[PDB]
């Protein structure tokens, strides 16, 4: 029951209370492990570091021929201090960032997005009350809806659910529909608040003899809680990321048992 | 409220003043304001049979239009004619935000998922067992190497993660659902007694609200609160979450940032402009108000 | 103007070199002690 | 001695957690130290809390912030009317 609709036939008070809200895909966590042990440094650096441990072994086995050895032990201590300090820095980077980002957003934040894609059911009431906007956030959202020309005005509502659940293309649907296709498939997420308002509801004819009595009974079912009961009835319904290291541990244990075989044989 | 003396059309400001100004602008009316006689928003004075207050005055046809926070209830519209709603209010839950130090003897070993620390202790035992099995050298050197790497990667990771907790302060702690403040009992699901929310939690029949009625009526002298400001007090000091009206919840929850909303509107009701029963200006103001909400000016206001 | 205009490994490499230099100096001083 | 070995073990655990947490906490203070944008933009200056937007009171600056329609500038005029104890 909206403005130009109000003029012809007379609508009652509102049945439910609508809203224009964003249905987005839930963020699918992050990239998981395991073997996120060496994740913070570049792979070639870990390779050349293992080569450097071999180099230190070569330096000591050539020192098998003591202060001259003491100074190369000093350089080695300097080197592992810097490399494990830099390791803790980069892993601090990846965890502070991957906890730093606000995955959910506000409405103007959804306007400021890059990987998200706004849009409504193509050329309709959602496109209307985002079309004739005056709020500059919503205005710029209409600008981007007309601007990112590829597929922003997606056509169908089920296809709206398709563009939401498939790719990072958020739909901007009416809040009742966001309720139905949100609590019908729990992968979605209700981004934002309620960007507008409107009240859907029973509308009787042009000034007719039944706006009064019907709206009276509609409020009577609205405050004796039966409408909410009907609403709920027919509508409603780190860790192993570092795991790898334990695998390296077992692996080295097994390599050491092979070293044990070697030693017992030598005996 | 300002310094200089004034009256009448200058005497009031805020939300409903701006609503009346825009409504009489697009309507072309003369906004002769008047404060209420009895002061109360008013109700059907059920003992004396009449309505009281603003409902009495519009029932007496004294003023033309009632433009205020009045709420179009199913008893109330049986004596007036109210429009479609200005805003859409509801009962909602106000609780303290996550306060801060949620410490404990777990906060040392906090930033690792506790299964990893358990398996870490397991691996310490196991590597020591393998060292005991080494007593049948390069075996010793290599087990020292691998075990050193292992605690290096643990302690470096734990440092990084504790860094991420001391710069990401995403608390998100307390119970946030109507059923959540229902089912637990360490929170105190309190309310403002003898009013709106007392009724719509009392008279209803939804299940979550039924248990809410139970936890209300159990501690009725203890957990029920007198004034809306008293509810602001009980949610400031103790863990007495209040169940108050949505407009007041917003207008406090952008005032003193320690209090905060939890969950959406439990129920709904419609506040907004209404008039004497049979007033021909009613549907006119209705078309105006729907145009204003379509204008964005209502949301702007 | 706003509308029609406003659109939409080697890092630590260094310290690796320090370890190389140290090992060079080491070979040198060790041959020195041998002599 | 094993009785000494256990107490050396828990001393080691205690100093390792202390050093690791302290490096984390100094990392926290330094990362939020560099994390703050000290300079700002226009609407960022509107969003401030410790900064106080002002103008030479009742003038041309107050004029072209008075009759604004850009909602950032409009909210700035709202705050210029709002926190009146100091502004203008």
């Amino acid at each position: 029951i909206t403005a130009e609709r109000e003029k012809v036939i007379d609508f009652s008070k509102p049945f439910m209370t609508l809203g224009i809200s964003i249905l987005y895909r839930v963020h699918m966590g992050r990239k998981p492990g395991y073997f996120s042990f060496l994740d913070p440094f570049s792979p070639a650096v870990w390779l050349f570091m293992l080569l450097a441990y071999l180099a230190v072994s070569v330096v000591l086995f050539l020192a098998a021929r003591a202060l001259s050895t003491r100074i190369v032990s000093g350089v080695w201590w300097a080197f592992t201090l810097i490399i494990i300090s830099s390791y803790t820095a980069n892993l601090a980077a990846f965890l502070t960032v991957q906890r730093m980002e606000v995955p959910v957003e506000s409405a103007d934040d959804l306007a400021d997005q890059t990987n998200i894609e706004y849009g409504t059911i193509h050329a309709g009431s959602t496109m209307t009350f985002f079309q004739n906007s005056r709020y500059q956030t919503y205005q710029r959202m209409w600008n981007y809806m007309q601007s990112k020309q590829p597929s922003v005005f997606v056509k169908s509502t089920e296809e709206g659910i398709a563009r939401v659940l498939n790719s990072r293309y958020a739909f901007l649907l009416e809040s009742t529909m966001n309720e139905y296709h949100r609590r019908l498939n729990c992968n979605l997420t209700q981004i934002g608040g309620l960007l507008d308002t409107k009240g859907y509801g029973i509308g009787m004819p042009l000034g007719s003899p039944f706006r009064d009595e019907i709206t009276l009974a509609i409020l009577q079912l609205q405050e004796n809680n039966r409408l909410e009961i009907l609403k709920r009835k027919w509508w409603e319904g780190g860790m192993e990321n570092i795991g790898g290291i334990f695998v390296v541990l077992i692996a080295g244990l097994i390599i050491a048992v092979f070293v044990a075989v070697m030693e017992f044989i030598y005996k | 409220k300002s310094d200089k003396p004034l009256y009448g059309n200058d005497r009031f400001e805020g939300y409903c003043i701006d609503l009346l100004r825009e409504l009489s602008t697009i309507l072309g009316f003369t906004y002769e304001i008047r404060l209420v006689e009895d002061g109360k928003y008013g109700a059907q004075d059920d003992v004396n049979g009449q309505w009281n207050g603003m409902v009495r005055e519009l029932i007496d046809h004294k003023a033309d239009l009632a433009v205020a926070p009045l709420a179009i209830t199913y008893v109330r519209e049986k004596v007036i004619d109210f429009s479609k709603p200005f805003m859409t209010l509801g009962i909602s839950i106000l609780y303290r935000k996550p306060n801060g130090t949620n410490p404990g003897v777990f906060s040392f070993l906090n930033p690792l998922s506790p299964d990893i620390w358990m398996y870490v202790l397991l691996a310490y035992l196991g590597v020591s067992v393998v060292l005991f099995v080494i007593a049948r050298a390069l075996s010793t050197r290599i087990v020292g190497g691998i075990w050193w790497f292992f605690t290096l990667i643990i302690i470096s990771s734990y440092t990084a993660n504790l860094a991420a907790f001391l710069t990401v302060e995403r608390m998100e702690s307390p119970i946030d659902s109507a059923d959540d403040l229902a089912k637990q009992t360490k929170i105190e699901y309190g309310a403002v007694e003898d009013g709106a929310t007392m009724t719509f939690f009392k008279k209803s029949k939804i299940s979550t609200y039924d248990k809410m009625w139970a936890f209300m009526s159990s501690r009725r002298q203890s957990v029920l609160v007198k004034s809306n400001e008293e509810g602001i007090q009980r949610v400031l000091t103790s863990d007495y979450a209040f169940l108050m009206e949505s407009t007041t919840i917003e207008f406090v929850t952008q005032r003193n940032c320690n209090l905060t909303q939890i969950g959406g509107l439990i129920d709904s009701k419609g506040y907004g402009v209404g008039t004497p029963m049979g007033s021909p200006y009613r549907d006119k103001i209705t078309i105006a108000i729907l145009q204003l909400q379509e204008e964005g000016k209502l949301h702007m206001m | 103007k706003e509308k029609w205009w406003r659109g939409n490994v080697q890092n630590i490499g260094g310290i690796f070199i320090v370890l190389a230099a140290g090992l060079v100096l080491s070979v040198f001083v060790a041959v020195g002690e041998f002599l």
